[PDB]
Parts: structure tokens; C-alpha cells; sequence
């Protein structure tokens, strides 16, 4: 089975190092040029570096020159990416892609992609989240009220949120986290419930942050 | 630096539709173009290379066309597994990708339900104030949110994120967080979030007064 | 030229250019 | 004028070595990539090896890797195929071919070939043939008869089979040899003569085996 | 590993006929296919490269066509010096040839003259007995010979050799050689070779009895 398996990711601090691996199987690795392509939700898909089939030629993007060096071990069918002097701008999901062997003047079609490995560079440290309530307002806005909890200031990813220990899933909207200016993630989780149940039904959002071993049960009630 | 621009950025479609995605090139790239498809959580998969040649193992419903600076990806009859994001990539000079085109599942227009939550009393004790505006169950994805504090437009101090379509929801939802210092929050009374959406004939504003709600 | 063939090609041009 | 002359083929026992040489002339030898292609009746034309014009890149077929080595001497316009650890499966006719310099992304159209050199790998030792007659039946004179000689158990090829010291040439059919399970070769050479000449005309097959210095003459007479 | 497969393996034609040879490809080789011609005792000669481009010295009769996995070679008017074996090869991924299509001289059908020569007395000393079933001047090449000691067939104790197509009569000749041991030869009585061919309306059997 033709596939690419990557490893070496993780969260590190600015200036540290990190070596990414890309083990290849199912095809002849020694007869293929390889790329590294990183992806973010802000810059999109961005080419990083290319290695020749024999390692004789190497080319890097401008944003990674000198700091990132690409290598290859044909004896072990693995592609490498040495990352040094890591900046927070290097935070991305990194892919390794195989160059399609389609005869032409230019070559740049990628027919096999790795599953991706995540690199997070940040000066932040492990921090448990603070859970604040989003209290429901005046009842009878269509007879349905909105409530939730705000999970602020944690690092790193991820955080899990349930409602009433999972027994409440209708109406739950848990939004993707955002990275604040402080390098700390913030996440919001809401649920829509009838207005007639605010004074008669308990709503507890269960927040779990494994990176800090933090568990918080937050009861949300109107004010 | 050759820039790849895709039009449109987001499009709705149903199963069986003919969708067409445009990819502009900042300069001539002849036919050195590739098309990819990426599903959430998965790597991209190549569909078209050399502008029009179909990748082996790809359903023949996909087809690329164009040369020079204008290119096109076409799906003659869209299938349920085609709802994803498609990127165009040139390889004339180095390698650059488009911004991507999201293919969302089409439904009727739905106006958002707007809710605003003042900061909690326990957060104000910490020195920061977070005001949240909730846009619930709207379609399509395009929506705008403006924060006003005593009729003063707030720019650069808010963030927002959106949900996707899933097995339970055909619409979207948006959560915007206005982050103010405690001292700034106590200095003003009226906090409002103005929502503009296609399903609204006029912008909807939801407000509260500090110390009253 | 970075976009040249990065793969191994036994059927490439074996002659002198 | 443009040609490739090969040499170095021969009969060897398995495990031994052999060096093929492809002499070029009429073109710039140091400018072309070169191939070795072998041809056997069982497998047809099979590619063996390629060498770049300067000798930097070399590729080999899977069946000959490690035992075959393609080399090149551009100062003498010679192409080499060093054959080591030879197997009987390597028995074939070996050509050297030139890569046609046609501008494309792929190359391998062979526009000049050598005359071919034969390599034979066998553990059999030199043995002269034993000649046995194929006696015709003397009947139905009014009608043609068939007679010949069975050339059996010889090695290596070839044998020159002539009839009546080359005087009898009409109606003669010398069959291609067959390789037996013992490693020796077998051949049959028949001739169709008018049955009315069986009573008086005498026929003699002459089997000459140069690799064993063997010359045999057998008279074929009507059995019945 | 791309396999080249030609069709047919051999075809009969006459001077002036329009001959077409098709060879398939296990994978797509685009237009990187070459056609060769080989006469006996000689090296191949390039005919067409790049699927359809004609070699410099090759006459205009030959032409190449097709692309992808199906290719064809066509001779407009068959010249008498065009009776040879033709090979297709791909040079898209390494280098592989087809089995070769032979172009013979088509003539009138002719049945084989069947003879069965018993083993000689000189060979009886060695301990091995060789029986020879001879087929002379038959057309077409397709023919089968079955050895039946008594009433039982023989499996793998016989070899055959076919001469090339004759220069004048354009016919073929076959020589089957059944090899038994003297202990096995002196043990049975009936020895026969049955020949099936289009010339004969029923399998002709030439045989003899030991003695």
C-alpha cells in the first residue's frame, strides 16, 4: 500500500529544534523527489522545501532558509526535516508529498501526501483554563434561551466540552478555539434550551483540559 | 512569486450539480497547474495535473481546463463525497497554492438568532472583561459582526470562530468575543453587537447596559 | 531550475548535450 | 560506415567469466548512451544493461544484477559487458545497440545494432557426434523415398552435414539441433531422392564436428 | 514491468498485400514505442520510433500508428524483401520487447509426406533407441505429432525441429525424435506417430513393428 507516515511533531519554545520524519512504504522511495508543505488557516498551503531523489539538489522557501534543512535516507525510506531556531511563524501542520512522475518540462504535481504532523512554536507554558458563564437573558426571543460557558486562557490544545455529562447534546454548538494576543487559547461553547426550563433544569458544562490535567464543572444559571 | 487566486471562495451546491471553480494566475504558467481536494482532517488529494490531465483513480466527473492565466475545475455531477475544499497549485516557477474554495451543501437562506452575553462577575474580578455575541443557525456562511461601545466602533480587539455543517445542523453558528480591560469596561454603559446577514433586510443589533443586564 | 525532474529516470537522455 | 562490431562470445562452463566487446566506428561513440540486449528463442529480445554516454549512470536487468557489469572505454570506441558467475540461463545471442538521439523526454529507440555475439553456458564437455543412418524402404519405385542421418550426442554447436562430399544438394533438409536433457545436442539431416535410384545410387552423409576434430561418414542403404 | 504483447504471433501474406501488426501494452506508454524488423541471421533494424515517426532509411511502405496501450504497424504494399519477423518495444519504463510477429509467404495448402524411421542397429548397442517421424514439405506450419507405443500415448520423451520456410516451394519440414531405452524398446511391439494437419482430412499414422 502506497502511503506516507510522518512523525516528530510537538509543541516547543522559540529557538529550540525539532526533527520531522516521513517514513515511506509501498513504493520505491529512492526514485522519487520529495517535498515538505506546511498548512495554516491564515497563510494556507505553503511550500517549504524540496529534496532530490538522490539528495544532490535542495531548494528552500525564503521564510525557512538557514533555519530549516531537508534531508533523506534512501536506506531507510524516510524523509527528514531538521528545524532549528524555530519561530512562532513556523507553527503549522507539516506535510510530506511525493512528486508525481509525469514526464514534462516542469514537475510539481503531488500524487501522494502524508497524514500531516503538527508543529506548534510558542513561548507560552502549560496552563489550565478559566471557565466563565454566559448567563441567559430575558425569556420570551422565540421562546428559546441561549446559554454557555467561556473557556479562556489555556495552553496548549485541545480542550473538550460536554453539557450535563453528555446527557445534553441537542442545541450544543462548540466553536473552534482562537489564539489570543497573549499566546493563550480561548474557546466558547453554547447550547440552546427552552425558556421554560431555565428555572427548573440544571445546566453544567464539563470542561476537561488534559495537557494540564484540569477538570472543571461549571453551573450556568440566569442572573 | 506567482500568486494563485481562486473564484469563488465559497459556493453552495446540491448532489448532482455542475460546479465550476476558477483559478487565476498572476503571470502566465502555461499548463503547469494542479488541482487538489482536501477534506477536513485529511491531507489533500490530487485530481488534475497539467491543467487538464485526470489523475488515475479519480472519478471521471472531475475535469480541468484552461491554459496561461485562467483555469477551471469542473464537476459535472457533484456527489456527496465531493463536499470539500479544492486548491489549485501552479508549478511553472516554484510551487504556490490558491487560497482554496469551500463547497458547502446548499439550503435555503436562514437569518441568524443574535444573543449577547455581558462579562461574568468572576472574570471582572480577574481584571479582564469578555463580551460575547452569538449568531445561531444562519445560512449561508457569509456574515459580519460589528462591536460598538457607546456608539464607538471597536476594531482590533475582537475574535470570532464559526461552526460547520454536520449530521445534526444544516446551518452555521458564530461566536465573537470582544475583549476589554476591566477599567475600560467600567468606563462605558452601552455594549452592542450589530449583525449583518443576507437573511436580514436591515442590520440587527443586540445590546445591554453595564450594571443593568 | 527548481521545477526540473526530481525523480530517478532510467529512460532520460543518456547522450551528450 | 556507421557500425558496431562485437566479439568475445564463446562456450564456457557455469560459474566462469566472459567479456564481450563492442567496437564502434563511423560516429562519435563518446556522445551516445549504449545498451546490451540479448536474444534467446525462448524469451525473445531481453534488455540487459545501459550505460550513460560518459559512464556515470548504469542500469541492469534484475536477472543479471551483481553478475553483469557494463563498462565503456571512450578513448578506444569500445563497449564492454563483463560477465561473471555465468549461468546456463545466460545462454543467448548478445547485441550492443545505440540509443537513437531523438529529442524527447524518454529515450530507448535503438537505431544501430551490432552483428551479435553468441555466449553458451553449459557444464557439458566437448564430445564428438555419433552418426546413425535413417534407412529408406525399398518399395513403390513407380514415387520418392526419404533417407537421412541422425547426428546424436555432440557438443558444442555447430556441425556441417554434407551429402556425397557436397555433390548431393537437391532435396536435402538439415534440421536445427535440439538440446537434450543430458546437455548434448541432437540433429537429423534427411534427403528426398527418387525411389527408382535406391537400387544403384549410393548415398553418404558427411558429419564434420570442428569443436571435437570429428569427421564421420555413414553410408545409408535401403533396409527392406 | 511493462509487458509487450503482439498479435498475431505469425501471419501469412503475399506480395502486394496490406499487412497490419498490432501489439498491446500492459500500461500506458504514450507514444514511446518502437518497431523493428529482423531477418534471420541478422540484427534488428529500427523501422518506426515515437509511435509514428519513420526511421531515416526505411521506405515509405512502413508506417506506425496508435497511442497509449494499443499500437499498430502497417505496410502499404508488401515487398518481397519484407518477409521477416517484426518486433514492437516500449521505452517509457526501462526497455521491453514483444514476442515478435512473423510474416511468412502464403502458398497453397500441402499435406506432409510422413515417414517413420526405426532405430538403427548401431544405436541399439548404446542402450538407447531413437525413432524419427519425418514430415516433409507441408503448409501451413501448424502440425501436431502424437507418439503411441502400442495403444498408449507418450508425454515428454520426444523432441521436434522445424526447418525454415523453403526458398523455392515455401514449405516447412518437421522432424520428431522419440527416444526410449533399449529395455523399453524391446519390451513393446507397436510404435506409431500420428500426424494431424490441414492437408490430411484425417490423422495419418505411419507405424512399424519391432523387427
Amino acid at each position: 500500500q502506497v502511503q506516507l507516515v510522518e512523525s516528530g511533531g510537538g509543541v516547543v519554545q522559540p529557538g529550540r529544534s525539532l526533527r520531522l520524519s516521513c517514513a515511506a512504504s509501498g513504493f520505491t522511495f529512492s526514485s522519487y523527489g520529495m517535498h515538505w508543505v506546511r498548512q495554516t488557516t491564515g497563510k494556507g498551503l505553503e511550500w517549504v522545501a524540496i529534496i532530490w531523489h538522490d539528495g544532490s539538489k535542495k531548494y528552500y522557501a525564503d521564510s525557512v532558509k538557514g533555519r530549516l534543512t531537508i534531508s533523506r535516507d534512501n536506506s531507510k525510506n524516510t524523509l527528514y526535516l531538521q528545524m532549528n531556531s524555530l519561530r512562532v511563524e513556523d507553527t503549522a501542520l507539516y506535510y510530506c508529498a511525493r512528486v508525481g512522475d509525469y514526464s514534462d518540462f516542469k514537475y510539481g504535481a503531488f500524487d501522494i501526501w502524508g497524514q500531516g504532523t503538527m508543529v506548534t512554536v510558542s513561548s507560552a507554558s502549560t496552563k489550565g483554563p478559566s471557565v466563565f458563564p454566559l448567563a441567559p437573558s430575558s425569556k420570551s426571543s422565540g421562546g428559546t434561551a441561549a446559554l454557555g460557558c467561556l473557556v479562556k486562557d489555556y495552553f496548549p490544545e485541545p480542550v473538550t466540552v460536554s453539557w450535563n455529562s453528555g446527557a445534553l447534546t441537542s442545541g450544543v454548538h462548540t466553536f473552534p478555539a482562537v489564539l489570543q494576543s497573549s499566546g493563550l487559547y480561548s474557546l466558547s461553547s453554547v447550547v440552546t434550551v427552552p425558556s421554560s426550563s431555565l428555572g427548573t433544569q440544571t445546566y453544567i458544562c464539563n470542561v476537561n483540559h488534559k495537557p494540564s490535567n484540569t477538570k472543571v464543572d461549571k453551573k450556568v444559571e440566569p442572573k | 512569486d506567482i500568486q494563485m487566486t481562486q473564484s469563488p471562495s465559497t459556493l453552495s451546491a446540491s448532489v448532482g450539480d455542475r460546479v465550476t471553480i476558477t483559478c487565476r494566475a498572476s503571470q502566465s504558467i502555461s499548463s503547469w497547474l494542479a488541482w487538489y481536494q482536501q477534506k477536513p482532517g485529511k491531507a489533500p488529494n490530487l485530481l488534475i495535473y497539467k491543467a487538464s490531465t485526470l489523475e488515475s483513480g479519480v472519478p471521471s466527473r472531475f475535469s480541468g481546463s484552461g491554459s496561461g492565466t485562467e483555469f477551471t475545475l469542473t464537476i459535472s455531477s457533484l456527489q456527496p463525497d465531493d463536499f470539500a475544499t479544492y486548491y489549485c497549485q501552479q508549478y511553472n516557477s516554484y510551487w504556490t497554492f490558491g487560497q482554496g474554495t469551500r463547497v458547502e451543501i446548499k439550503r435555503t437562506v436562514a437569518a441568524p438568532s443574535v444573543f449577547i452575553f455581558p462579562p461574568s462577575d468572576e472574570q471582572l474580578k480577574s481584571g479582564t472583561a469578555s463580551v460575547v455575541c452569538l449568531l445561531n443557525n444562519f445560512y449561508p456562511r457569509e456574515a459580519k459582526v460589528q462591536w460598538k461601545v457607546d456608539n464607538a466602533l471597536q476594531s482590533g480587539n475582537s475574535q470570532e470562530s464559526v461552526t460547520e455543517q454536520d449530521s445534526k445542523d444544516s446551518t452555521y453558528s458564530l461566536s465573537s468575543t470582544l475583549t476589554l480591560s476591566k477599567a475600560d469596561y467600567e468606563k462605558h454603559k452601552v455594549y452592542a453587537c450589530e449583525v449583518t446577514h443576507q437573511g436580514l433586510s436591515s442590520p440587527v443589533t443586540k445590546s445591554f447596559n453595564r450594571g443593568e443586564c | 531550475n527548481p521545477n526540473a525532474n526530481p525523480n530517478a529516470n532510467p529512460n532520460a537522455n543518456p547522450n551528450a548535450n
